[PDB]
């Protein structure tokens, strides 16, 4: 089915620009409207889409209504300007779902077999790559429940396109790029340390909490069993290194050897160009 | 150069020859591969230059 | 009458689907409409912009199809905000977007259905990232011979405008014409998640996952000497000797800079060992 | 800023090319060049190296449009 | 259960437990090979089995005990000299 | 079962898209016969065929669209 | 009466316009590819990612975009005189 999906920051404003159509006239709910995707292999990707007017009430927390005027006619609108465009699925800023949202899927898989719904986010705060995406399957349960529909999680990753770039990518101005080879890859390694050790102990810290109340989860068995797959190495005090510590080095072998034996052939490109160079000018102007 | 390569950049600067020259004001362009052209005043080379 | 220059306010939800809807058409040129409000004779703003089938025999005046709006506008009805429509536009992928004889014939036939109508070209070809290409540009009555062409005041955004004066043709163009200046109203809400968004996404995809190494030093290393060798007999030819030979030359750069940071990748690249563990 | 500046030129022109073959060097920075077809255009050539590439004769590589030499 | 490693296991530690002779060690470790639990290759020299990746099973009250121990601590020592090399080193960042 | 019509209006003014694509040609082309299937790299599948023109040059489109392969030999 | 919205949905996809065919030369690089078209001008183009090795070839012909000159698919080469023999 759908193993990864491709989202564009163009079709993601068109979800945004939105927010401001109903953020100044109000009221309530989110921004909700159908996605337009475009599926050239496995990989999903998402190119354009339209918002549609949508409401959900509270009470009555699972009412919804998509406007299938605005669905149909305009598809056809779409349809005769991008022939390969048509609709995967539906999306939402959410920043949370509802469990209401399986009937809105369910209503719109007549037009397409499998539609895959796409939770954005409006304003960036945490904790990494944003947005998020979920497939509809049913994969039942283990307890014995009747048929469950779950949206299970899919990766997202965002994707470029040539002529987009235009003015997307003008408008910042303020990123210095890359600049790979000198601060590209030290401040990653200030954040994968940061990121990953904070969802480290904040996984932990769930881990515990699911002692004390919240079981299930139980989880099972996805919990401990990719933890253990961690656990190859823990690695712990101190290291267990004895076998990989004569080959740390080893590593750095070829890596000092390169940088000494070229920093010094450097030199000697940087000391005699420029003491000749310079001796030339210095002298012979006066 | 960027800016000089937008001179030389929508259809490229060509080279032509001039098979002759004309009291009409206009001056006789050849390309290599294509046949023989002609063009007005171009200010900058006389037609008693040319 | 009075007449003073103009300023394009364009919302980052139109910019998007200018582009978008002229790649889709690429190579052919598209034919689409500008959507916007009119605020005062000075500034006009383009809130948003919609695609338009393309035109597969050539670009004509019957491509807008009239209840295609009027659909589209009761569409905008029950959609946030039904503003009215206001100007046309035109991709040109195929070559230096100039207004062709199509448009200019829809021109007069858009400025009778709406007041201004201004005319704007885009093109992917002219650059990828740090220019803002695109076009734009506005009729100025022919009739007007009589009167004086030499409006409007504000000097300062017709001075910049008229510059780099964009080749010939362009300016060939500028007969019954007149270009308009483009700004950017401030969408740095968005601006500010589209460079955060676009950075964090472009960062080894999680800034973790990519923490072609050893292999490439082997390749580093055939550029630490191999390529030095043949860099350095050239300060033995720099030696005549003396001297025989055209001077100065200056065979420093840029490869000293290279190895430079050829360095600086693998020691950086080496502390991932000593980052990661402890 | 210039350094983000010759990332520029590092791309410019990138992809695609067209095939052409280099005729003389008529001065500096500029020279005389035939495309497949065998059509000699005038050419701004580009500004990095304009010697050990140069070549008496040689087949080059030119921009679709501008046909620059690089 | 263990941290380890500790990763070769001499045949005596695992005759222990599982009290089978050192004739059926072969068989033992080496049927696991093919089951799918650990795909580690044994040293039979010393006889000392060498164990690669992991089979995880089930849970315990101890095990979440024993992992809170083990899991944060890979956290609290690699993040305290994080910072260390983002103490001298972002002077050369800027 | 009346969306009939409406259905029906769609596939006239197609066919009036057909209609300037009758006025009008400059171009006469050559026919070859050609089957190609590429598998990727979900499944991508069709049938494609190779186009001469008048002008010298060679194009590249799909099976057409409207008249099948079925008729006839290039 | 589906199949006419079938059969329409099919036509706005030959929407799509063709691309243009060439004899594979050599290649510079991977971002590179010498080709030569049936006209005879000779392009060195990028690539998309649908492709695969085999869309290289020692000196096959191949399908040309009509606008960044890109391969799409490549096809047996024959200038077919043999279904006339
Ligand atoms: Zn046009």
């Amino acid at each position: 089915a759908v193993q990864k999906v491709v989202v564009h920051p163009l079709v993601l404003l068109s979800v945004v620009d939105h927010f401001n159509r109903i953020g100044k006239v109000g009221n309530q709910k989110r921004v909700v409207g159908v996605l337009l995707g475009s599926w050239q292999k496995k990989v999903l990707d998402v190119s354009n889409s339209f918002a549609v007017p949508f409401d959900e009430d509270d009470k009555d927390d699972s009412v919804w209504f998509l406007d299938h005027d605005y669905l149909e006619n305009m598809y056809g609108m779409f349809k005769k300007v991008n022939a390969r465009e048509r609709i995967v699925g539906w999306y939402h800023t959410g920043p949370k779902l509802h469990k209401n949202d399986i009937a809105i899927n369910e209503l719109m898989k007549r037009y397409c077999p499998n539609s895959v719904l796409v939770i954005i986010d409006v304003k960036p705060k945490d904790l990494g790559l944003p947005t998020e995406a979920y497939i509809s399957v049913e994969e039942v349960h283990d307890d014995g429940t009747p048929t469950s529909k779950t949206f299970e999680h899919v990766t997202s990753e965002i994707g470029a396109e040539e002529a987009e770039e235009v003015g997307v990518e003008h408008l910042l101005r303020d990123i210095k790029d890359t600049t790979v080879g000198t601060l590209s890859q030290r401040i990653t390694n200030q954040v994968h340390g940061l990121k990953g050790l904070n969802s480290k102990l904040l996984d932990i810290r769930s881990y515990l909490e699911k002692v004390a109340t919240g079981k299930l989860p139980i989880n099972h068995q996805i919990i401990y069993q990719l933890q253990d797959v961690f656990n190859l190495l823990p690695d712990v005090s101190l290291q267990e290194f004895v076998k990989a510590f004569y080959l740390k080095t080893n590593d750095q072998m070829v890596v000092v050897y390169l940088a000494s034996l070229i920093r010094s052939v450097v030199a000697l490109h940087n000391l005699i160009n420029n003491k000749i160079a310079n001796r030339d000018a210095e002298k012979k102007e006066g | 150069l960027r800016e000089e390569l937008q001179l030389l950049q929508e259809q490229g600067s060509y080279v032509g020859e001039v098979v002759r020259a004309m009291d009409k004001k206009k001056v006789l362009v050849k390309v290599h591969p294509e046949g023989k052209f002609v063009v007005d005043v171009d200010k900058n080379i006389d037609i008693n230059d040319v | 009458a009075v007449d003073t220059a103009e300023q394009v306010y364009i919302s980052s939800l139109a910019l998007l689907k200018m582009l978008k809807h002229g790649r889709a058409g690429v190579p052919m040129e598209v034919m689409g409409l500008m959507l916007g409000e009119f605020v005062d004779d000075y500034t006009v703003r383009v809130i948003d912009v919609f695609a338009m089938p393309q035109s597969g025999t050539g670009v004509s005046v019957e491509a807008v199809d009239p209840v295609f709006q009027a659909k589209m506008l009761d569409m905008l009805k029950q959609t946030g905000r039904p503003e009215m429509v206001v100007g046309w536009y035109h991709s040109h992928p195929g070559f230096g977007c100039w207004l062709s004889g199509v448009d200019i014939n829809t021109q007069q036939s858009f400025e009778a259905l709406s007041e201004r109508a201004v005319a704007v070209v885009v093109d992917p070809i002219q650059s990828v990232k740090g220019k803002v290409v695109i076009d734009a540009f506005r009729l100025i009555n022919a009739n007007m011979m009589v009167l004086g062409h030499e409006p409007r005041q504000t000097t300062s955004n017709l001075g910049h405008l008229n510059k780099p004066s964009i080749q010939a043709l362009i300016h060939g163009l500028n007969r019954h014409y007149y270009s308009i200046t483009i700004n950017y109203r401030k969408n740095e809400l968005e601006q500010k998640m589209l460079l955060n968004l676009h950075k964090k996404s472009w960062m080894e995809g999680l800034t973790l996952q990519d923490y072609v190494v050893k292999e490439m030093l082997e390749l580093a290393k055939n550029y630490n000497k191999a390529v030095e060798e043949e860099d350095k007999m050239t300060p033995e030819q720099l030696a005549i000797k003396n001297v025989g030979k055209q001077d100065p030359k200056r065979h420093l750069e840029e490869h000293v800079d290279v190895l430079m940071t050829s360095n600086i990748v693998q020691c950086l690249a080496a502390m991932l060992d000593t980052v990661v563990f402890k | 800023e210039f350094l983000h500046a010759q990332e520029e030129v590092k791309r410019i022109q990138s992809i695609p090319l067209v095939i052409g073959q280099f005729l003389e060097a008529v001065d500096q920075n500029t020279a005389i060049v035939g495309s497949t077809t065998g059509s000699n255009y005038y050419v701004r050539i580009l500004s990095t190296i304009d010697r050990e590439l140069l070549k008496p004769n040689a087949s080059v590589a030119l921009h679709k449009h501008s046909n620059a030499l690089v | 259960t263990r941290p380890a490693n500790h990763r070769q296991l001499t045949f005596e530690e695992i005759a222990k437990s599982a009290k089978i002779t050192v004739n059926e060690v072969e068989l033992l470790v080496m049927k696991a090979l093919s089951v799918g639990l650990v795909k580690g290759s044994i040293d039979e020299v010393d006889k000392r089995v060498h164990m690669t990746w992991v089979q995880p099973r089930v849970l315990d009250l101890q095990q979440i005990k024993g992992m809170k121990d083990r899991l944060e601590f890979w956290c609290t020592d690699v993040k305290s000299m994080e910072m260390l090399v983002e103490h001298q080193a972002h002077d050369i960042l800027t | 079962t009346h969306e009939l019509q409406a259905m029906k209006d769609k596939i006239k003014e197609n066919s009036e898209k057909i209609k300037v694509n009758k006025t009008l040609p400059y171009l006469v082309s050559n026919v070859i016969e050609l089957l190609d299937v590429d598998p990727n790299d979900s499944q991508r599948k069709g049938k494609c065929a190779v186009i001469k023109t008048s002008t010298r040059q060679t194009y590249f489109l799909p099976v057409i669209g409207l008249v099948d392969a079925e008729k006839l030999k290039p | 009466t589906k199949q006419y919205e079938k059969s329409e949905n099919d036509l706005k996809a030959l929407q799509s316009v063709g691309q243009i065919v060439g004899e594979v030369l050599k290649q510079l690089t991977e971002e590179k590819f010498i080709v030569k078209a049936t006209n005879g001008p000779r392009y060195v183009v990028g690539c998309r990612r649908q492709l695969d090795k085999s869309k290289l070839k020692p000196g096959t012909r191949v399908a040309l975009d009509m606008t960044t000159l890109t391969i799409m698919r490549y096809l047996p080469r024959e200038v077919d005189p043999l279904v006339y023999n």
